[PDB]
Protein backbone atom coordinates (compact mmCIF):
# COMPACT_ATOMS: atom_id res chain seq x y z
CA UNK A 1 0.00 0.00 0.00
CA UNK A 2 1.11 3.66 -1.09
CA UNK A 3 0.20 7.38 -0.51
CA UNK A 4 0.47 10.78 -1.49
CA UNK A 5 0.42 13.41 0.80
CA UNK A 6 0.83 16.75 0.57
CA UNK A 7 1.89 19.23 3.95
CA UNK A 8 1.27 23.03 3.42
CA UNK A 9 2.08 25.55 6.40
CA UNK A 10 1.38 29.14 5.89
CA UNK A 11 2.35 31.23 8.89
CA UNK A 12 1.77 34.85 9.30
CA UNK A 13 4.11 37.39 10.73
CA UNK A 14 2.47 40.76 11.50
CA UNK A 15 4.81 44.32 11.17
CA UNK A 16 7.28 41.87 8.68
CA UNK A 17 5.45 41.08 5.84
CA UNK A 18 2.95 38.47 4.37
CA UNK A 19 2.34 35.35 5.73
CA UNK A 20 5.19 32.85 3.99
CA UNK A 21 3.46 29.63 2.38
CA UNK A 22 5.53 26.11 2.60
CA UNK A 23 4.55 22.90 0.70
CA UNK A 24 6.02 19.70 0.59
CA UNK A 25 4.79 16.28 -1.21
CA UNK A 26 5.91 12.79 -0.21
CA UNK A 27 5.58 9.63 -1.86
CA UNK A 28 5.22 6.94 1.06
CA UNK A 29 7.99 8.62 3.44
CA UNK A 30 10.34 9.87 0.10
CA UNK A 31 10.05 13.69 -0.08
CA UNK A 32 9.45 14.69 -4.59
CA UNK A 33 8.81 18.26 -4.18
CA UNK A 34 8.92 21.39 -2.65
CA UNK A 35 7.64 24.93 -2.73
CA UNK A 36 8.74 28.14 -0.78
CA UNK A 37 6.58 31.51 -1.41
CA UNK A 38 9.48 33.13 0.45
CA UNK A 39 12.56 32.07 -2.02
CA UNK A 40 13.80 34.37 -4.41
CA UNK A 41 12.05 33.40 -7.64
CA UNK A 42 9.50 31.21 -6.02
CA UNK A 43 9.29 27.91 -7.94
CA UNK A 44 7.54 23.91 -7.60
CA UNK A 45 11.36 22.52 -7.03
CA UNK A 46 12.21 18.69 -7.62
CA UNK A 47 13.61 16.69 -5.02
CA UNK A 48 13.33 13.16 -6.01
CA UNK A 49 14.95 11.87 -9.67
CA UNK A 50 11.78 10.67 -10.39
CA UNK A 51 10.09 13.95 -11.13
CA UNK A 52 13.16 15.86 -12.41
CA UNK A 53 12.41 14.76 -15.63
CA UNK A 54 8.61 16.04 -16.18
CA UNK A 55 8.59 18.47 -18.25
CA UNK A 56 8.55 22.34 -18.40
CA UNK A 57 4.63 22.19 -18.50
CA UNK A 58 4.92 20.22 -15.38
CA UNK A 59 6.61 22.14 -13.29
CA UNK A 60 4.99 25.49 -14.66
CA UNK A 61 1.65 24.32 -13.51
CA UNK A 62 2.44 23.20 -10.12
CA UNK A 63 4.56 26.17 -9.27
CA UNK A 64 1.21 28.40 -10.53
CA UNK A 65 -1.00 25.86 -8.29
CA UNK A 66 1.86 26.52 -5.19
CA UNK A 67 1.14 30.35 -5.74
CA UNK A 68 -2.36 30.60 -6.22
CA UNK A 69 -2.04 28.64 -3.34
CA UNK A 70 0.18 30.95 -1.06
CA UNK A 71 -2.54 33.46 -2.39
CA UNK A 72 -5.71 31.55 -1.21
CA UNK A 73 -4.24 31.06 2.59
CA UNK A 74 -2.90 34.53 3.01
CA UNK A 75 -7.06 35.39 3.01
CA UNK A 76 -7.66 31.91 5.08
CA UNK A 77 -5.11 33.44 8.07
CA UNK A 78 -6.66 37.16 7.84
CA UNK A 79 -10.40 35.34 7.82
CA UNK A 80 -9.89 32.84 10.80
CA UNK A 81 -7.63 36.10 12.79
CA UNK A 82 -11.42 37.94 12.28
CA UNK A 83 -13.69 34.61 13.67
CA UNK A 84 -11.55 34.54 16.35
CA UNK A 85 -11.63 37.69 17.36
CA UNK A 86 -7.27 37.10 17.96
CA UNK A 87 -5.63 40.56 17.76
CA UNK A 88 -3.31 42.13 14.67
CA UNK A 89 0.10 41.69 16.44
CA UNK A 90 -0.17 37.92 16.93
CA UNK A 91 1.71 35.01 14.49
CA UNK A 92 -0.64 32.61 13.60
CA UNK A 93 -0.28 29.08 11.50
CA UNK A 94 -2.50 27.04 9.08
CA UNK A 95 -1.61 23.64 8.15
CA UNK A 96 -3.13 21.72 5.15
CA UNK A 97 -2.41 17.73 5.01
CA UNK A 98 -4.19 15.74 2.03
CA UNK A 99 -3.14 13.04 -0.08
CA UNK A 100 -4.49 9.71 -1.23
CA UNK A 101 -4.25 6.29 0.05
CA UNK A 102 -3.69 3.45 -1.78
CA UNK A 103 -4.86 -0.20 -1.06
CA UNK A 104 -3.00 -3.43 -1.66
CA UNK A 105 -5.06 -3.83 -5.07
CA UNK A 106 -3.67 -0.27 -6.16
CA UNK A 107 -7.29 1.27 -5.86
CA UNK A 108 -8.19 4.19 -3.66
CA UNK A 109 -8.67 2.78 -0.10
CA UNK A 110 -9.08 6.92 1.73
CA UNK A 111 -8.41 10.53 0.39
CA UNK A 112 -8.28 12.69 3.28
CA UNK A 113 -8.22 16.58 3.48
CA UNK A 114 -7.37 18.22 6.54
CA UNK A 115 -6.35 21.45 8.35
CA UNK A 116 -4.88 22.82 11.44
CA UNK A 117 -4.87 26.43 12.89
CA UNK A 118 -1.99 26.96 15.56
CA UNK A 119 -1.29 23.17 15.42
CA UNK A 120 -5.01 22.82 16.76
CA UNK A 121 -7.46 20.92 14.22
CA UNK A 122 -9.80 23.30 12.65
CA UNK A 123 -12.08 21.16 9.59
CA UNK A 124 -11.12 17.94 7.94
CA UNK A 125 -13.14 16.45 5.03
CA UNK A 126 -14.79 12.90 6.07
CA UNK A 127 -14.34 10.27 4.46
CA UNK A 128 -17.73 10.09 2.39
CA UNK A 129 -15.63 13.28 0.60
CA UNK A 130 -19.24 14.64 0.60
CA UNK A 131 -18.93 16.35 4.10
CA UNK A 132 -17.02 18.07 6.77
CA UNK A 133 -16.12 17.67 10.46
CA UNK A 134 -15.79 21.39 12.29
CA UNK A 135 -13.99 21.13 15.29
CA UNK A 136 -15.52 24.58 16.83
CA UNK A 137 -17.69 27.43 15.73
CA UNK A 138 -15.48 28.98 14.03
CA UNK A 139 -14.69 25.84 11.82
CA UNK A 140 -18.27 26.12 11.59
CA UNK A 141 -18.34 29.28 9.79
CA UNK A 142 -15.99 27.93 6.92
CA UNK A 143 -17.62 24.79 6.85
CA UNK A 144 -21.00 26.50 5.48
CA UNK A 145 -18.42 28.67 3.68
CA UNK A 146 -17.21 25.37 1.72
CA UNK A 147 -20.42 23.75 1.70
CA UNK A 148 -22.38 26.75 -0.31
CA UNK A 149 -19.13 26.69 -2.69
CA UNK A 150 -19.67 23.07 -3.13
CA UNK A 151 -15.90 23.04 -2.00
CA UNK A 152 -15.95 19.22 -1.04
CA UNK A 153 -17.06 18.02 -4.78
CA UNK A 154 -13.99 19.82 -5.83
CA UNK A 155 -11.41 18.15 -3.50
CA UNK A 156 -13.76 14.71 -3.89
CA UNK A 157 -12.89 14.83 -7.64
CA UNK A 158 -8.90 15.27 -7.30
CA UNK A 159 -8.41 12.79 -4.54
CA UNK A 160 -10.44 10.39 -6.45
CA UNK A 161 -9.38 11.04 -9.77
CA UNK A 162 -6.15 13.02 -10.57
CA UNK A 163 -4.68 12.15 -7.05
CA UNK A 164 -4.31 8.41 -7.82
CA UNK A 165 -3.37 8.99 -10.96
CA UNK A 166 -0.47 10.64 -10.21
CA UNK A 167 0.72 8.26 -7.49
CA UNK A 168 0.61 5.40 -9.93
CA UNK A 169 2.86 7.20 -12.55
CA UNK A 170 5.49 8.39 -9.33
CA UNK A 171 4.98 4.79 -8.29
CA UNK A 172 6.11 3.54 -11.77
CA UNK A 173 8.27 6.56 -12.80
CA UNK A 174 10.31 6.36 -9.26
CA UNK A 175 9.97 2.28 -8.59
CA UNK A 176 13.55 1.93 -7.89
CA UNK A 177 13.67 3.94 -4.67
CA UNK A 178 9.44 3.84 -4.07
CA UNK A 179 8.80 0.04 -4.66
CA UNK A 180 12.02 -1.61 -2.85
CA UNK A 181 12.61 -2.09 1.47
CA UNK A 182 15.90 -1.92 2.82
CA UNK A 183 15.59 -3.95 5.58
CA UNK A 184 17.75 -2.90 8.54
CA UNK A 185 21.24 -3.42 9.81
CA UNK A 186 20.99 -4.14 13.12
CA UNK A 187 23.30 -4.69 16.41
CA UNK A 188 23.57 -3.62 20.36
CA UNK A 189 25.66 -1.72 22.30
CA UNK A 190 26.76 -1.80 25.59
CA UNK A 191 27.21 0.92 27.81
CA UNK A 192 28.46 0.90 31.86
CA UNK A 193 25.91 2.73 34.01
CA UNK A 194 28.60 2.32 36.62
CA UNK A 195 29.31 -1.42 38.74
CA UNK A 196 26.20 -2.37 38.80
CA UNK A 197 23.92 -1.25 36.17
CA UNK A 198 24.38 -1.13 32.12
CA UNK A 199 22.83 0.19 29.12
CA UNK A 200 21.88 -1.93 26.37
CA UNK A 201 20.84 -0.31 23.21
CA UNK A 202 19.31 -1.97 20.16
CA UNK A 203 20.07 0.01 16.98
CA UNK A 204 18.16 -0.35 13.56
CA UNK A 205 19.90 1.25 10.83
CA UNK A 206 19.45 2.52 7.10
CA UNK A 207 16.15 0.68 6.26
CA UNK A 208 13.45 1.78 4.54
CA UNK A 209 10.40 2.56 4.97
CA UNK A 210 10.49 4.27 8.43
CA UNK A 211 7.65 1.76 9.74
CA UNK A 212 9.20 -0.38 12.12
CA UNK A 213 9.22 -1.79 15.81
CA UNK A 214 12.14 -2.40 18.32
CA UNK A 215 11.02 -4.40 21.34
CA UNK A 216 13.21 -5.13 24.25
CA UNK A 217 12.68 -8.91 26.17
CA UNK A 218 13.92 -10.72 29.18
CA UNK A 219 13.43 -14.36 29.48
CA UNK A 220 10.76 -14.03 27.28
CA UNK A 221 8.58 -10.76 28.35
CA UNK A 222 8.72 -7.14 26.84
CA UNK A 223 9.92 -4.91 28.93
CA UNK A 224 7.38 -2.10 27.83
CA UNK A 225 7.47 -0.27 31.64
CA UNK A 226 11.63 0.17 31.07
CA UNK A 227 12.14 0.58 27.33
CA UNK A 228 13.75 4.11 26.03
CA UNK A 229 12.53 4.59 22.81
CA UNK A 230 13.50 7.16 20.62
CA UNK A 231 11.85 8.41 17.34
CA UNK A 232 12.51 7.27 13.59
CA UNK A 233 14.99 9.66 12.72
CA UNK A 234 16.42 10.45 9.04
CA UNK A 235 19.46 9.48 8.32
CA UNK A 236 19.78 11.87 5.36
CA UNK A 237 20.23 9.71 2.25
CA UNK A 238 16.66 7.95 2.16
CA UNK A 239 16.84 5.55 4.79
CA UNK A 240 16.15 5.56 8.65
CA UNK A 241 17.50 4.80 12.03
CA UNK A 242 15.85 4.15 15.68
CA UNK A 243 17.19 2.88 18.69
CA UNK A 244 15.70 1.02 22.30
CA UNK A 245 17.42 0.84 25.01
CA UNK A 246 17.26 -0.96 28.78
CA UNK A 247 18.99 -0.33 31.99
CA UNK A 248 19.82 -3.71 33.20
CA UNK A 249 21.86 -5.30 36.23
CA UNK A 250 25.67 -6.15 35.60
CA UNK A 251 25.84 -9.56 34.68
CA UNK A 252 22.62 -10.30 33.46
CA UNK A 253 23.02 -8.58 30.22
CA UNK A 254 22.55 -12.49 28.38
CA UNK A 255 19.13 -12.45 29.89
CA UNK A 256 18.22 -9.46 27.50
CA UNK A 257 16.89 -10.10 23.94
CA UNK A 258 16.33 -7.15 21.16
CA UNK A 259 13.35 -7.57 19.01
CA UNK A 260 13.10 -6.10 15.18
CA UNK A 261 10.15 -6.13 13.09
CA UNK A 262 10.35 -4.55 9.38
CA UNK A 263 8.99 -5.24 6.15
CA UNK A 264 12.17 -5.57 4.52
CA UNK A 265 13.99 -8.22 7.01
CA UNK A 266 14.05 -12.03 5.37
CA UNK A 267 12.83 -13.29 8.41
CA UNK A 268 12.26 -13.13 12.63
CA UNK A 269 14.93 -10.62 13.49
CA UNK A 270 16.46 -11.79 17.22
CA UNK A 271 19.76 -9.69 19.15
CA UNK A 272 21.43 -10.42 22.20
CA UNK A 273 24.39 -8.97 23.76
CA UNK B 1 0.43 16.98 -8.50
CA UNK B 2 -0.61 19.07 -6.13
CA UNK B 3 -4.41 19.67 -5.55
CA UNK B 4 -6.21 23.19 -7.46
CA UNK B 5 -7.15 25.81 -5.56
CA UNK B 6 -10.49 26.09 -3.83
CA UNK B 7 -12.02 28.53 -1.66
CA UNK B 8 -10.67 30.36 1.19
CA UNK B 9 -11.59 29.19 4.97
CA UNK C 1 -0.14 25.52 21.96
CA UNK C 2 3.31 25.32 21.80
CA UNK C 3 5.16 22.01 22.12
CA UNK C 4 9.04 21.91 22.84
CA UNK C 5 11.75 20.06 20.31
CA UNK C 6 13.15 16.82 20.53
CA UNK C 7 16.57 16.61 19.44
CA UNK C 8 18.65 14.28 18.39
CA UNK C 9 22.04 14.61 17.24
CA UNK C 10 24.13 11.55 15.68
CA UNK C 11 25.62 10.53 12.05
CA UNK C 12 24.43 9.35 9.34
CA UNK C 13 26.44 6.54 9.62
CA UNK C 14 28.55 4.93 12.23
CA UNK C 15 31.58 7.29 13.01
CA UNK C 16 34.46 5.63 11.62
CA UNK C 17 38.09 8.37 12.63
CA UNK C 18 38.93 10.03 9.44
CA UNK C 19 36.38 8.56 7.36
CA UNK C 20 34.16 11.53 5.11
CA UNK C 21 30.13 11.19 6.84
CA UNK C 22 27.59 13.36 7.80
CA UNK C 23 26.49 14.80 11.10
CA UNK C 24 22.67 15.41 11.54
CA UNK C 25 20.25 17.66 14.00
CA UNK C 26 17.00 16.34 13.80
CA UNK C 27 14.61 18.31 15.69
CA UNK C 28 11.35 17.03 15.83
CA UNK C 29 7.37 17.54 17.68
CA UNK C 30 7.68 20.83 18.15
CA UNK C 31 5.23 23.49 17.18
CA UNK C 32 5.08 26.76 16.31
CA UNK C 33 8.05 25.83 13.37
CA UNK C 34 10.23 29.17 13.65
CA UNK C 35 13.50 27.37 15.12
CA UNK C 36 17.09 28.25 15.17
CA UNK C 37 19.56 25.45 14.57
CA UNK C 38 23.02 25.61 14.45
CA UNK C 39 25.77 22.71 14.26
CA UNK C 40 29.11 23.12 16.67
CA UNK C 41 32.30 21.70 16.07
CA UNK C 42 34.70 22.84 19.18
CA UNK C 43 31.99 25.26 20.48
CA UNK C 44 32.17 26.91 17.27
CA UNK C 45 29.55 27.03 14.83
CA UNK C 46 29.35 25.53 11.48
CA UNK C 47 28.64 27.54 8.36
CA UNK C 48 27.56 25.78 5.52
CA UNK C 49 25.12 23.28 7.00
CA UNK C 50 22.21 22.31 5.21
CA UNK C 51 18.94 21.36 6.38
CA UNK C 52 15.18 19.65 4.88
CA UNK C 53 11.93 20.99 3.96
CA UNK C 54 9.84 22.31 6.95
CA UNK C 55 6.98 19.47 7.16
CA UNK C 56 5.03 18.31 9.92
CA UNK C 57 3.45 14.86 11.07
CA UNK C 58 -0.01 13.28 11.71
CA UNK C 59 -0.18 15.20 14.77
CA UNK C 60 0.66 18.55 13.57
CA UNK C 61 4.27 19.01 15.02
CA UNK C 62 6.83 19.78 12.66
CA UNK C 63 10.35 18.47 12.12
CA UNK C 64 13.32 19.54 10.43
CA UNK C 65 16.91 17.86 9.34
CA UNK C 66 19.83 19.88 9.63
CA UNK C 67 23.01 18.70 8.13
CA UNK C 68 26.78 18.82 6.79
CA UNK C 69 29.13 17.03 5.69
CA UNK C 70 31.77 16.17 8.09
CA UNK C 71 34.83 13.77 8.77
CA UNK C 72 34.98 12.42 12.55
CA UNK C 73 38.26 12.53 14.82
CA UNK C 74 39.41 11.31 17.81
CA UNK C 75 39.88 15.36 19.05
CA UNK C 76 36.90 16.78 17.21
CA UNK C 77 33.56 17.74 19.36
CA UNK C 78 30.53 18.06 18.23
CA UNK C 79 27.37 19.59 19.30
CA UNK C 80 23.56 20.99 18.09
CA UNK C 81 22.52 24.07 19.34
CA UNK C 82 18.66 24.66 19.46
CA UNK C 83 16.56 27.69 20.43
CA UNK C 84 12.56 27.77 20.60
CA UNK C 85 9.83 29.72 22.43
CA UNK C 86 9.73 26.60 24.30
CA UNK C 87 13.05 27.06 25.60
CA UNK C 88 13.85 29.51 27.95
CA UNK C 89 17.84 29.62 26.79
CA UNK C 90 19.54 27.88 23.91
CA UNK C 91 19.36 23.90 24.32
CA UNK C 92 22.96 22.49 23.35
CA UNK C 93 22.97 18.75 22.63
CA UNK C 94 26.57 16.83 22.30
CA UNK C 95 27.03 14.66 19.41
CA UNK C 96 27.80 10.90 21.54
CA UNK C 97 28.69 8.74 19.06
CA UNK C 98 26.39 6.44 20.58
Amino acid sequence: SHSMRYFYTAVSRPGRGEPRFIAVGYVDDTQFVQFDSDAASPRGEPRAPWVEQEGPEYWDRETQKYKRQAQTDRVSLRNLRGYYNQSEAGSHTLQRMYGCDLGPDGRLLRGYNQFAYDGKDYIALNEDLRSWTAADKAAQITQRKWEAAREAEQRRAYLEGTCVEWLRRYLENGKKTLQRAEHPKTHVTHHPVSDHEATLRCWALGFYPAEITLTWQRDGEDQTQDTELVETRPAGDGTFQKWAAVVVPSGEEQRYTCHVQHEGLPEPLTLRW
Amino acid sequence: GADGVGKSA
Amino acid sequence: IQRTPKIQVYSRHPAENGKSNFLNCYVSGFHPSDIEVDLLKNGERIEKVEHSDLSFSKDWSFYLLYYTEFTPTEKDEYACRVNHVTLSQPKIVKWDRD
